[PDB]
């Protein structure tokens, strides 16, 4: 989902701003990286040569079985406008953007670059002991907040003010708190990869009126950078947008040199446990974790009762499974957490029962579960019980002169996906709120 | 002697397959034949009695062919006092490490022949049944 979530924002921008966000080749070597093997072949054999390459040329190259590959390359190339498709005598001939073409023949061949991967300082600070560190905390500060754990030190309005305005960790005056939601605990359940692309994806769509390319010259280009090392300082958005990433713990700065850090680099590709856990039948957990930020999320639908420096035990119990739905969190997510969490002895257990159900009857292949059914079962018939009452809000139609009204009424209801409960007996029907005036509208025309 | 009859009947006759105890059979009283268990009513929240009574099927003879597993059923209904009970009277059994799994519905239960009380007449029926349960020479003479 990473490089398809960024890939889909590249996509939705109009083609205008496209030809502009080229301009750099720090970006461009970036979103080159992005799509898919193929399309990097056909991209790199372009490059180099100043001609028109018909499509049919391409085709050749892929093999019979990899015939499917060829198609979605040619449409993600097609859809970032990368790949210009020009017909002409003919033949729909196929070209590369001018304006990505001398930006890459730039990058590999050092020409010219206008500074796009910055400038060195030669300053250089201690990687381990600060970058680590700085990062760590701030980037831990924005998760303890997130998961509603109480800390001392909160975050600035910046970050808080998009927390709030994103679907992550919804907000009232009247509760006077705030608490996460159901997008809140899959954005926890998220690597920090993507856990940071959320982020800046939803800061990117926050600004307004600060060029919506900058912000995209700065991202791009800070991968670029290498930790550990200085850069000097730019564009006048990229200043205050510099201050405002330093927020997310992705550039540390002392105070006129900015510094990228761990999470810098972890922006433009990938890369016992921390936080497995034990879950018994008895509906208890110990965690083989010593960070806060795993023991915040723990808490959210655990009841803890104690913890040791190396690990932390609790109970599962029905108050705290209501206390994480409530806030939206579904079942399916929790097991999800439990599943990917879980500690190397469970998954050995339950290899060895998958095996004696085979070594019995081989003909059926039982699914491998980690952690004993009981325990799913009974969350997520803690759940039900939560979807016992089932309320709508709506009006009753009643008292119809005749049978053909009230059956092109509640028939109308029907179609537009409004009717939640009718009788023929008693010519009575239930719409949702939602669909009221539709209906009411029909009924007089 | 005449349930001393009955367990003998019920271990060695192939017809009696099972039987219907109570209270007194709920410990101290070994069957090495019985291998499923089955429970309609409980002495509240007892957690004793339930482990007793599981003892019953715990000792079956057939305990090491490759698969067996003894069955231990709780025939409970939901809504009611009776689920207080449940999760309290197997509060002792979790902590040796059994574990009790939830069953909701059983499987081809509908396509049985027949079964008890399946018209609303005799549910009727069996609904009040229940609820009304709350001078020597003289001697000739006679
Ligand atoms: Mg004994």
């Amino acid at each position: 989902s990473l490089k398809h979530s960024v890939t889909q924002y590249l996509e939705e921008i109009p083609q205008q701003v496209q030809n502009r966000l080229y301009t750099s080749p720090a970006t461009c070597l970036a979103i080159y990286r992005i799509l898919p093997p193929l399309a990097k072949f056909f991209i790199m054999a372009m490059v180099f040569n100043e001609n028109e390459v018909p499509l049919l040329d391409l085709d050749k190259w892929v093999n019979s079985n990899g015939k499917l590959q060829f198609q979605n390359a040619i449409k993600s190339m097609k859809s970032l406008h990368l790949l210009i498709p020009n017909k002409s005598s003919g033949t729909l001939m196929i070209n590369l953007n001018p304006t990505f073409k001398i930006s890459l023949r730039n990058a590999l061949t050092g020409g010219e670059v206008q500074n796009s991967f910055g400038v060195v300082v030669e300053e250089n600070v201690v990687s381990l002991d600060l970058l680590d560190e700085y990062s760590a905390n701030k980037w831990e500060t924005i998760l303890h907040f997130m998961v509603g754990t109480p800390l001392a030190k909160i975050p600035s309005e910046k970050v808080l003010n998009l927390l709030k305005h994103s679907k992550l960790m919804e907000e009232v005056n009247s509760t006077g708190e705030f608490k996460i939601t159901n997008e809140g605990f899959q954005f926890l359940l998220q690597e920090i990869n993507s856990q940071l692309w959320t982020l800046l994806l939803q800061y990117l769509k926050m600004i307004e009126t600060m060029d919506l390319v900058d912000v995209l010259h700065f991202i791009f280009m800070l991968g670029a950078l290498e930790v550990g090392k200085a850069y000097k300082i730019l564009s006048e958005t990229q200043r205050i947008m510099l201050q405002d990433m330093r927020d997310y713990g992705l550039v540390f700065q002392k105070h006129s040199i900015f510094y990228p850090t761990k999470l810098a680099l972890m922006l433009t590709s990938d890369t016992i446990p921390d936080g497995s856990l034990i879950v018994e039948t008895n509906f208890k957990i110990y965690s083989y974790s010593n960070s806060p930020l795993q023991i915040a999320v723990l808490s959210l639908f655990v009841h803890l009762k104690a913890r040791f420096v190396n690990m932390v035990l609790g109970q599962i119990t029905r108050e705290s499974i209501r206390r994480a739905l409530t806030n939206g969190i579904t079942a399916d997510q929790i097991i999800a957490y439990l599943e990917t969490h879980a500690h190397p002895q469970m998954r050995r257990l339950a290899e060895e029962k998958l095996e004696k159900k085979l070594e019995l009857d081989p003909n059926c292949k039982e699914p491998l579960q980690v952690l004993p059914p009981t325990v799913v079962d009974q969350i997520r018939l803690w759940q039900l019980e939560l979807d016992r009452v089932i309320t709508y809000e709506g009006s009753l139609y009643s008292d119809f002169e005749t049978s053909q009204e009230y059956n092109l009424l509640s028939k109308y209801a029907q179609d537009i996906g409004v009717l939640l409960w009718k009788d023929d007996k008693k010519k009575k029907f239930f719409i949702s709120k939602e669909g009221n005036s539709q209906v009411l509208d029909f009924a007089k025309r | 002697q005449e349930r001393m009859n009955i367990l003998q009947n019920f271990q060695y006759n192939d017809q009696i397959n099972t039987i219907f105890l109570s209270k007194v059979g709920d410990t101290s009283i070994d069957l090495p034949e019985a291998t499923c268990l089955i429970q309609i009513s409980s002495h509240y929240g007892s957690r004793r009695q339930e482990a007793q009574r599981l003892g019953r099927i715990l000792r079956a003879k057939r305990r090491n062919d490759e698969g067996f597993n003894a069955f231990f059923y709780s025939l409970v209904s939901k809504d009611t006092q009776e689920m207080y009970y449940s999760t309290k009277r197997q509060a002792f059994l979790v902590d040796q490490g059994y574990a009790f799994k939830v069953i909701t519905h059983l499987h081809g239960m509908e396509n049985i022949p027949n079964l008890a009380y399946a018209s609303p007449r005799e549910r009727r029926e069996l609904l009040q049944e229940v609820l009304l349960k709350n001078h020597p020479l003289i001697r000739k003479m006679y």
